[PDB]
């Protein structure tokens, strides 16, 4: 039971995915071809959560790779851990999207999505008790954004009682990365608000800040960014794969993190984040870890959480630790700075812990924040949208594929309503 | 004989149960594999000689029970006593009850029936859950309800993990706990409640440990459980059967909540800087910080108190101690109860596990207390719930699985009534 | 002495027979080659010392019997006891009966006669066929009819493979089974029926096996057979001869169908998490899911029940168990029968083969049951038949070999009559 | 007992036949000259089913090769396993048929058929108990189609109580392969409806789809197609040659598969069908096997079975397997998708199983479907026929050999009636 089906969509989604599968492989003692070389039975206890088993003690990611844009997935295939994936789980088309949500969601994507659905259905049958679907995509592209949304819609329709979580790479609002990005992001957000249970919002600006300010690093590559994302992802599902004291789960996190159904946009983080060079200068106390977790500079969304109240926060620890220390730390944090946590929810925090630290660390932790401050992100996107749409700039590319003006307007309206709702709890 | 069954439900409950079983194995001489006199109260007598416990082990979470099934205390357990499903409630009262639990519950009932079929005088049950955790609150409530239909005359005692006022774990506890209270109330007899903050405080002061775990907590709980139960199993001057804890502790048939506290809880270091006499132990028992919940008991009259002395104990000394306690002005008591204290004195002492910090003591005590001072905590909980519910926090989750919101209102009303009753008692 | 012959017919029957013979070899000390006290009931005493069974082995399919003839249990068998032909009926009732079987049947009869010529008190027969399979249904019916002419006073017991409601194998079973029922009815005395779905369910729950075969099923069947027969062969407190299963089980001379169920059917793992006392076994026997067919026996009054306890068994305990069963409200019984239970207690226990999953038990039971609850299955079968026959599905095959369609109608009428009788009994 | 006489007719029939004899040879441990080199007594137990024995432990196919067209059979003879056949079992004429059913059935074929009949009679005498005749031919040619039908008529007349089964290669209706094909096919079908007990309908289009879509293959040759056919053929008769749990047989299959006498046209399939390259990506569970069996894309007739109800289905498994798993799988399939199986027949499926997997596989299975959807195939053929015949196009080639218009009309009528009957049970 507790089995998860993974989907990766578009270029970004595929790239992050590759890293994710490397990291999970490492964690579960799977070598690049798919053989197990672990020394602990803990490693295989719940290996089924991510991997199917095949003849000859072969383990295969329960993973589907989708891209209308071909060649990105060819790179994945050519890569080191590319050989672990099932060839029949590569679903790809013969035309790009030109960063066009409409082509991903309405036309080109609609032609490919049937295949993906078929594969998903097949995957679902090998679940004893399907926990849900985990998606990796990007907002600002065409495939991950449009087709990702399309696929999500379909899957929710077919499996409405299973959990739908998305790790979505959003724009960097201070320095935007395509021209039609705002249009795409706005169109996707509309779909995600309605058709997912949780969305982890990751932005490259924040990642770079983390790399530079916190980790004291330079020359960071997309690979490194993917690594960081993958670590958070793995952290999220640790309690489904392994033992512990308080064990989390997807819906458990959703239960503690989503106090109103539409407010399900999270800012993920990891701790510790210090330099590789200056290792010995610091040590691993639970208080230090929590400090790292909670500090704005260590978050991977493009907000100052200090410009808003936390509705709820989930901390997931790995390593054998004093629960007293944990709880007391949380309490102290709440007491000292009660203004940053909304006063209408007693005990805004949540703890979970797993007796199994990942590779090097003795103590690691994953942060999941739901703050009213995230309104800023949406607000800026809506500002961007309006400036263009009021002049109908770039709109012909979308109307040409059968999209209507009214839809755009409605999407904007929904985005604004989201912002308003967030402001309510601020 | 006075021969009975236990129930350990949800993650926390299961953890507690492991510790309990370990303690029992230590006490009765049983080796982790079932090999070795009066043990048989729990360990229903067996085929080839190797003893097997009578406990209901239930978790809709697979993981915790899976761990148990590959542990040391492994073959000891029957495969069936341990039960499994698929997924957590995730602190969701509307899943242990109503939706997902109404499926497994039948199996659990069957198991219980089977266990009963070995008793020649089933004195009742011990139930381990959590006022908070999703499985062990809704599901446990459901189970208790079911038991009420199938065993009307049999006692059903509960060991409960009340959430401490300040500290928290999962931020939907105030709903769940209240729901449990609403649906447990009339089906249980007694609900022995222990906080965690209090325990931590005790550890910091009394045991001189500032880096605790859950394991330690579990061990402590198990100790208390052992103290409660030992009169069933071993000999004694005065033997307190399970059915006494109804009649010497429930002054009215809705007030089902006692505070369970233990002494001496002091490590080897300044144990030898102490006498550990009976009177001292008794005094320790009635002090505020040594209590295993967060009440200021000086803010609340005692209704019924019950003490379970173990080891080298002379009744005269106990009597003297009790007299002294009675004399004290700060240890308040109700207008309507003169005979406030119930005493059990047992010739067998407590037994200490390897790893358990509490050192070997010739004499020890477990105290059980009903007071108006528990009401503070209840009030706090109610307040929390009210603050949550007015803005409709996370209500759609429980309602979205299968619930009326009027249920919540009913629960609140019940709580209010309870509070009123407590006030009346105080008067 | 109480000395008898068996009949194993069709593929399934032959398979069952192999298992049975293996079990017998284990029990009586006989080595697969015939070498080694009261064995001789089946194994008619022999020339040079090496024992040879008394079983009719028949298959119009060559293949299964060919396999047997090159197996391990090989020289054990007489060449003639095993019979061969050319081709299957192919689930075609009109070939075992009428066309192709009326040819071999004479040979079979001759063989049976020869076997009888060794008995000094032939108490009767055991017949293994399939309510469904083409050979072992028509052919077996024919054989039974023939026997009825040549042995009027001798009991003819049948072991039957009823098709389960939901699951199927070959999609002309509803015809064949009905036909068999029509032509078996008046020539057999008793027809012990076992489904496969039920067995699978048992395996999944009770034996903790989720990857079964036919072999396992066969072994289970053989166990039941052994339990049925053991009072002929070994000593006992109370000895149930073959002719008792007429008189303690057939309340009316058309109701010839009992359900054959076995306990304890639990593997070594949570056997040691169990007592396996007499009462428990008895309880298990009357539970719904442990039954070896798909009836809800709570939907149907019991007519006659018959129990065959084996091993370390004290009659007092048995009596107590029976009393308890009688007391239970859910175990319903007819208006016209107070003495509902027939008991056989045998000093020899059951014996376990290498490969057989069911572990060694000091005590075990086989239960035989007549109830109105069997009628549900019959009704279902009838319904299936009616649905098939109205559109004339595959009728031309049976009719094209040698049949009237009015036969089908007659069969249906018979079934209806049976149903009515059952209803009356229930009243 | 249970002996089968094989006839191969025409070019296609001969080619498929060669492959079939190779495969059967391999299965029974017969080397290309006819010597036995097996290691299991299971192999020879029922070798008589296909092979006669000769002096010097020589094994000879009970096989007759017929073609009016000479040279195709010369190729067979020249081939590797060509040397196993009895020279006296080659029956051939000195004139082609020009893809003309009339020449095969009425005139040229009539001159050769006597010889074939004589050989068949001779063959029959070496059966202890003849199970029946197995024919391999093609519809759309002249010899396999016309002369095949002629031969079938004769043999049924002489051995009406033995089973007559034909593996017949039909047209690919979307891209037809001769010009007079429709005429030939229609003429043959008439004969086969009346004079055979079962006909396995194989179409090259479906085979190519299997090769490309399912097996992930390219450059497939007629050899490869023949292989696929041969595998199904061998699967069909496995239970006559070998041991098992539930053993099938020809008439047993007919009993379960033919609920009305004329509805005896089957869609054969094999499973598993996955890529050679992506082997490790999948494994051999009974559920997976059944999925492969039942999926439309894995069938070898030119229907969507989802556009009709299954009247009956026979599955024949090879390998040691859990009967529980089998039955339960079937039950689940029926329950989930009851609409695709006609509701007037409780338990539309049938299982058979043999303890002996073929060469490589641990678990293999053969599918035999009788669906109302096959009406589509006949319907299209009748459409084709009508368009030509209403203009009497190409008709002179047939009338010239003594065929009459009325016959054509009657054949069309019968075909239409067949379609109507199929529609009844839809
Ligand atoms: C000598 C030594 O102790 O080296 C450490 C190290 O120096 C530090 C700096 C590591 C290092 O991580 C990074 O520098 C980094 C680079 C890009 C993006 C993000 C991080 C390290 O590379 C990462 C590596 O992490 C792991 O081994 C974890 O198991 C981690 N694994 C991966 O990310 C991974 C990398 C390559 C291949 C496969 C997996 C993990 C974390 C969470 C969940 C699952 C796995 C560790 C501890 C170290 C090095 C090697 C220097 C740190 O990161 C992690 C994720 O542990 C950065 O801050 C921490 C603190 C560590 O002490
Ligand atoms: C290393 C290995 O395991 O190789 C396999 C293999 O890769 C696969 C892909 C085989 C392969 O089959 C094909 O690629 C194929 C080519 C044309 C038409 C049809 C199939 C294989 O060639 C076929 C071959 O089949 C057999 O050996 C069977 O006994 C089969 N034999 C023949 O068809 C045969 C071929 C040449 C000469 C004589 C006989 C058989 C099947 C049913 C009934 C009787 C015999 C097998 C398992 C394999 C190879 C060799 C790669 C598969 O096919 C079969 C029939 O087994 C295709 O999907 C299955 C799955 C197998 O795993
Ligand atoms: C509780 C939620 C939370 C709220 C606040 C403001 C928290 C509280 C504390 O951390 C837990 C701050 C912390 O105790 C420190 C002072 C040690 C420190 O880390 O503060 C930051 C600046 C602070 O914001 C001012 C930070 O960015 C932050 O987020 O602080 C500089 C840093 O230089 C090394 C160091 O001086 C937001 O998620
Ligand atoms: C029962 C008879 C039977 C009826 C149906 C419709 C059956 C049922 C199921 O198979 C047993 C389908 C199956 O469970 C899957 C979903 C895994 C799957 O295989 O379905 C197909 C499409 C489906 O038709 C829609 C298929 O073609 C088919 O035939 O399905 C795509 C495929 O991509 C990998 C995969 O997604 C016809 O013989
Ligand atoms: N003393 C003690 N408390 C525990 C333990 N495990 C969990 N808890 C407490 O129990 C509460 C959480 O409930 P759990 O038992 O973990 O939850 P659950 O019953 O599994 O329910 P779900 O996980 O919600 O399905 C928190 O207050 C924890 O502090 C334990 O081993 N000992
Ligand atoms: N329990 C059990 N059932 C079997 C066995 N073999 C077959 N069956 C069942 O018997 C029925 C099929 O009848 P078979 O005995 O195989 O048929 P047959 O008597 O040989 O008749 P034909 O083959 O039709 O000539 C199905 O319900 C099978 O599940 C077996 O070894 N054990
Ligand atoms: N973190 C991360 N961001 C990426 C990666 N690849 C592309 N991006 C970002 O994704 C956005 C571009 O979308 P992309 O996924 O490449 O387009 P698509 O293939 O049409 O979906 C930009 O904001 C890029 O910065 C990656 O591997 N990691
Ligand atoms: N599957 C298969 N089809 C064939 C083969 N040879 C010919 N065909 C097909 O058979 C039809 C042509 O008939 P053919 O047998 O060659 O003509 P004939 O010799 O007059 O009977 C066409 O549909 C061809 O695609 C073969 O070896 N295998
Ligand atoms: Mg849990
Ligand atoms: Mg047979």
């Amino acid at each position: 039971m507790r089995e998860i089906v993974h989907i990766q969509a578009g270029q970004c989604g595929n790239q992050i995915g590759a890293k994710f599968w490397e990291v999970i492989s490492d964690e579960h003692g799977i070598d690049p071809t798919g053989s197990y070389h672990g020394d602990s039975d803990l490693q295989l206890e719940r290996i089924n959560v991510y991997y199917n088993e095949a003849a000859g003690n072969k383990y295969v990611p329960r993973a589907i790779l989708v891209d209308l844009e071909p060649g990105t997935m060819d790179s994945v295939r050519s890569g080191p851990f590319g050989q672990i994936f099932r060839p029949d789980n590569f679903v790809f088309g013969q035309s790009g999207a030109g960063n066009n949500w409409a082509k991903g969601h309405y036309t080109e994507g609609a032609e490919l999505v049937d295949s993906v659905l078929d594969v998903v259905r097949k995957e679902s049958e090998s679940c004893d008790c399907l926990q849900g679907f985990q998606l990796t995509h990007s907002l600002g592209g065409g495939t991950g954004s449009g087709m990702g949304t399309l696929l999500i819609s379909k899957i929710r329709e077919e499996y409405p009682d299973r959990i739908m979580n998305t790790f979505s790479v959003v724009p960097s609002p201070k320095v935007s990365d395509t021209v039609v990005e705002p249009y795409n992001a706005t169109l996707s957000v509309h779909q995600l608000v309605e058709n997912t249970d949780e969305t982890y919002c990751i932005d490259n600006e924040a990642l770079y800040d983390i790399c530079f300010r916190t980790l004291k690093l330079t020359t960071p590559t997309y690979g490194d960014l993917n690594h960081l994302v993958s670590a958070t992802m793995s952290g999220v599902t640790t309690c489904l794969r392994f033992p512990g004291q308080l064990n989390a789960d997807l819906r458990k996190l959703a239960v503690n993190m989503v106090p109103f159904p539409r407010l399900h946009f999270f800012m993920p983080g990891f701790a510790p984040l210090t330099s590789r060079g200056s290792q010995q200068y610091r040590a691993l106390t639970v208080p230090e870890l929590t400090q790292q977790m909670f500090d704005a500079k260590n978050m991977m969304a493009a907000c100052d959480p200090r410009h808003g109240r936390y509705l709820t926060v989930a901390a997931v620890f790995r390593g054998r630790m004093s629960m007293k220390e944990v709880d007391e730390q949380m309490l102290n944090v709440q007491n000292k700075n009660s203004s940053y946590f909304v006063e209408w929810i007693p005990n805004n925090v949540k703890t979970a812990v797993c007796d199994i630290p990942p590779r090097g660390l003795k103590m690691s932790a994953t942060f999941i924040g739901n703050s009213t401050a995230i309104q800023e992100l949406f607000k800026r996107i809506s500002e961007q949208f309006t400036a263009m749409f009021r002049r109908k700039a770039f709109l012909h590319w979308y109307t040409g594929e059968g999209m209507d003006e009214m839809e755009f307007t409605e999407a904007e309206s929904n985005m604004n309503d989201l912002v308003s709702e967030y402001q309510q709890y601020q | 004989m006075r021969e009975c069954i236990s129930i350990h439900v949800g993650q926390a409950g299961v953890q507690i149960g492991n510790a309990c079983w370990e303690l029992y194995c230590l006490e009765h001489g049983i080796q982790p594999d079932g090999q070795m006199d009066s043990f048989n109260t729990f360990f229903s007598e067996t085929g080839a000689g190797k003893h097997v416990p009578r406990a209901v082990f239930v978790d809709l979470e697979p993981t915790v029970i899976d761990e148990v099934r590959t542990g040391t205390y492994r073959q000891l357990f029957h495969p069936e006593q341990l039960i499994t499903g698929k997924e957590d409630a995730a602190n969701n009262y509307a899943r242990g009850h109503y939706t997902i639990g109404k499926e497994i519950i039948d199996l659990v009932l069957d198991r219980i029936r089977k266990l009963a079929d070995q008793c020649t005088g089933l004195q009742g049950f011990l139930v381990f859950h959590s006022f908070g955790g999703g499985t062990g609150s809704g599901f446990t409530s459901l189970l208790m309800e079911r038991l009420s239909v199938d065993y009307g005359k049999k006692s059903k005692l509960e060991f409960s993990i009340y959430p401490a006022p300040q500290v928290s774990t999962a931020v939907v506890e105030p709903y769940n706990s209240i729901l449990t209270t609403h649906t447990t109330l009339e089906h249980s007899d007694c609900a022995f409640m222990v906080d965690n903050e209090a325990i931590y405080d005790i550890c910091r002061r009394n045991l001189d440990i500032e880096r605790p775990t859950y394991t330690n907590l579990n061990r402590l709980i198990s100790q208390i459980v052992s103290s409660i139960t030992a009169s069933l199993r071993f000999d004694g001057a005065l033997n307190v059967d399970l059915t006494e804890f109804q009649t010497n502790l429930v002054p009215y048939p809705r007030i089902h909540f006692p505070l369970a506290t233990y002494a001496p809880v002091i490590s080897a270091e300044k144990a030898y800087h102490e006498q550990l006499s009976v009177a001292e132990i008794t005094n320790a028992c009635f002090e505020p910080a040594n209590q295993m919940v967060k009440c200021d008991p000086r803010h609340g009259k005692y209704m019924a108190c019950c003490l379970l002395y173990r080891g080298d104990v002379v009744p005269k000394d106990v009597n003297a101690a009790i007299a002294t306690i009675k004399t004290k002005r700060t240890i308040q008591f109700v207008d309507w109860c003169p005979t406030g204290f119930k005493v059990g004195i047992n010739y067998q002492p407590p037994t200490v596990v390897p790893g358990g910090d509490l050192a070997k003591v010739q004499r020890a005590v477990c105290m059980l207390s009903n007071t108006t001072a528990i009401a503070e905590a209840w009030a706090r909980l109610d307040h929390k719930f009210d603050l949550m519910y007015a803005k409709r926090a996370f209500v759609h989750w429980y309602v979205g699985e299968g619930m009326e919101e009027g249920e919540f209102s009913e629960a609140r009303e019940d709580m209010a009534a309870l509070e009123k009753d407590y006030e009346e008692v105080g008067v």
